[PDB]
């Protein structure tokens, strides 16, 4: 089972493990990705002004 | 699905397929409402009351 997963311009989206390896980060930036259950977990970071 | 906003606000849309976010003002974008996302920002004037003291 994986999950399809859509990301605003605004947003860092990281997902750890997958299609190209073992030891390694996938990285993004709005748009989207697809996540495996069990083989990559996904995480998310605002990119907005703060003051 | 299609989706309109007004001239007063401009539509972003992320999401398969659609990795540069399209971004329209005043107008309709054609989207897939369970693998695309639609965010909105007000094109509106603020009055601001600017005080020093």
């Amino acid at each position: 089972m994986g999950n399809c997963h859509t990301v605003g311009p605004n947003e860092a989206l990281v997902v750890s493990g997958g299609c190209c390896g073992s030891d390694y980060k996938q990285y993004v930036f709005g748009g989207w990705a697809w996540a495996w259950w069990c083989i990559s977990d996904t995480q998310r970071l605002s990119l907005e002004v703060m003051t | 699905m299609f989706f309109t906003c007004g001239p007063n606000e401009a539509m972003v849309v992320s999401g398969f397929c659609r990795s540069p976010p399209v971004m329209v003002a005043g107008g309709r974008v054609f989207v897939l409402p369970c693998i695309q996302q639609i965010q909105r920002i007000s094109l509106n004037t603020l009055t601001l009351n600017v005080k020093s003291e």
